[PDB]
């Protein structure tokens, strides 16, 4: 089954368990390999595993980690993916004392629309965006990875689950606890990353649920019924909340040119339904430059 | 708005039309399996409704299950003694993959009057998995309905009952619903639950997105008629029952129009 497969070294660990790095020994490839314990006298698959192998496999884009291959036995499942370097957090840690140059943060962020925006067209919502899900080569690529959090959508969208998405990546519709989210919370979560990849360090990074709105709110001002209707509504809404005026984006960003700004703030409006898509952000002018430089690795 | 999803609706219709072409079952697969029928499988999907609402599942649940049964024994022989083995196993996979809270396995086991055991259920598991490949976001009725829905102006909750109610007959009975894809069966109960209530047909803004005009789902209109005629009569009541209830809106007892244009 695996024997084709020399396990290199264990590369990190994750929901199912350990994730090692491996080589083909017939082809040379180098993978990632999933382990997935099954629970054969109790729970059997887990839905997270059941998720993630059948959206990746309606899921085949560039910018989109590939699931290659799923070899079963009776007692595990191991998932076979193309292998990649590092992750984006690992990458902007690296990059501490030599920054990350402007046009690779255009590039990766290019790159991020274009395969949050094949989810979108594919009735898939990611729900998990972060740094430590994102995957780049030494050749200039992006992927999203872990789709352990997805799920497949319909239309209109209708409840599902509320715990999702790590606190400091979570849109503030999931915050205020509303009954329905959509594709927005993704593209609030990419817009973390957009700031993020900028500074090297996160836009809000919240101790608590009540410190992240805080947090938010210091930098963006705190919403009321002009800005987005309906937020005084919401269930987890306060009127006691202080009132913040916004922020420069100057401040917020500095390195970020007018463009930047612009599409930086489109991805973090506070309506859900004001907010940027991810086919629109690919046309907005902060792109008309992009290229696909290497890293330094 | 976004819940709406408008700069995606497209696209995904789209793709969701290619979908259903491929996760669509052999028509007349019961022909080529000796020891089951139409009968028999009505029987099971009439149980899976009722287990549905024990579990206060969703609809869309329920539909993936049939959906999975189906390609299921497109594929592999079943012996009726495990035709409920395979629909349980289908059902499970279905909740894991659509609802926030599944049922536990140990609930599964029991809804089957311990017929089976865990370890037939897990395998059994294990063995649907491998026969779709993992193929599991199927498109549905119901993907295809609330999206015709979104047409109407204004909203009407009767008329989105009756199609939901109509939509789920058709899972009972394979002959003749195996010949229709589910975007169409979908078009056929939108259509039929609209000129049930309000007197209006088919839009033409549907016509425009979906390509189907009047003409095209007439096949589907005739046998969905004849179905919703006879449903007081049909052998399997789950579905009735379940419609009859307040929470969608008594539709199952609203009197079918003799005739349609």
């Amino acid at each position: 089954s695996m024997e084709n497969f020399q396990k290199v070294e264990k590369i990190g660990e994750g929901t199912y368990g350990v994730v090692y790095k491996a080589r083909n020994k017939l082809t040379g490839e180098v993978v990632a390999l999933k382990k997935i314990r099954l629970d054969t006298e109790t729970e059997g698959v887990p839905s997270t595993a059941i998720r993630e192998i059948s959206l990746l496999k309606e899921l085949n884009h560039p910018n989109i980690v590939k699931l290659l291959d799923v070899i079963h036995t009776e007692n595990k499942l191991y998932l076979v993916f193309e292998f990649l370097h590092q992750d984006l957090k690992k990458f902007m840690d690296a990059s501490a004392l030599t920054g990350i140059p402007l046009p690779l943060i255009k590039s990766y962020l290019f790159q991020l629309l274009q395969g949050l925006a094949f989810c979108h067209s594919h009735r898939v919502l990611h729900r998990d965006l972060k740094p430590q899900n994102l995957l780049i080569n030494t050749e200039g690529a992006i992927k999203l990875a872990d789709f352990g959090l997805a799920r497949a959508f319909g239309v209109p969208v209708r409840t599902y689950t509320h715990e999702v998405v790590t606190l400091w990546y979570r849109a503030p519709e999931i915050l205020l606890g509303c009954k329905y989210y959509s594709t927005a919370v993704d593209i609030w979560s990419l817009g973390c990353i957009f700031a993020e990849m900028v500074t090297r360090r996160a836009l809000f990074p919240g101790d608590s649920e009540i410190d992240q709105l805080f947090r938010i709110f210091r930098t963006l001002g705190t919403p009321d019924e002009v800005v987005w209707p309906g937020v005084t509504s919401m269930p987890d809404y306060k009127p006691s909340f202080p009132k913040w005026a916004r922020q420069d984006f100057s401040k917020v960003v500095p390195p970020l040119d007018e463009d930047g700004r612009s599409l930086l703030s489109q991805m973090l409006h506070y309506d859900p339904n004001k907010r940027i898509s991810a086919k629109a952000a690919l046309a907005h002018p902060f792109f008309q430059d992009v290229t696909k430089p290497v890293p330094h690795l | 708005g976004v819940n709406e999803v408008p700069d995606y609706h497209e696209d995904i219709h789209t793709y969701l039309r290619e979908m259903e072409v491929k996760c669509k079952p052999k028509v007349g697969y019961m022909k080529k399996q000796p020891d089951i029928t139409n009968s028999m499988r009505a029987i099971l999907v009439d149980w899976l409704v009722e287990v549905g609402e024990e579990y206060k599942l969703q609809n869309e649940t329920l539909h993936l299950a049939v959906n999975y049964i189906d390609r299921f024994l497109s594929s592999m022989s079943v012996l009726r003694g495990k035709l409920q083995l395979v629909g349980t196993a289908a059902m499970l996979l279905a909740s894991k993959f659509e609802e926030i809270y599944p049922p536990e396995v140990a609930e599964f086991v029991y809804i089957t009057d311990d017929t089976y055991t865990k370890k037939q259920v897990l395998r059994m598991e294990h063995l649907v998995l491998k026969v779709l490949a993992f193929d599991l976001a199927a498109p549905t009725i119901n993907q295809f309905l609330t999206q015709y829905f979104l047409h109407q102006q204004p909203a009407n909750c009767k008329v989105e009952s009756l199609a939901m109610f109509l939509g789920e007959l058709s899972l009972i009975d394979a002959d003749p619903y195996l010949k229709y894809l589910p975007s169409v069966i979908a078009a056929a109960a939108f259509h039929l639950a609209l000129y049930t209530v309000t007197g209006q047909s088919w839009p033409e803004s549907l016509v425009q997105k979906t390509g189907y005009t009047l003409e095209t789902l007439k096949p589907c209109l005739l046998d969905l008629h004849q179905t919703y005629l006879r449903a007081p009569q049909h052998a399997q009541q789950s579905i009735r029952e379940k419609y009859k209830n307040s929470k969608y809106h008594g539709v199952s007892l609203l009197n079918p129009p003799e005739t349609l244009n």
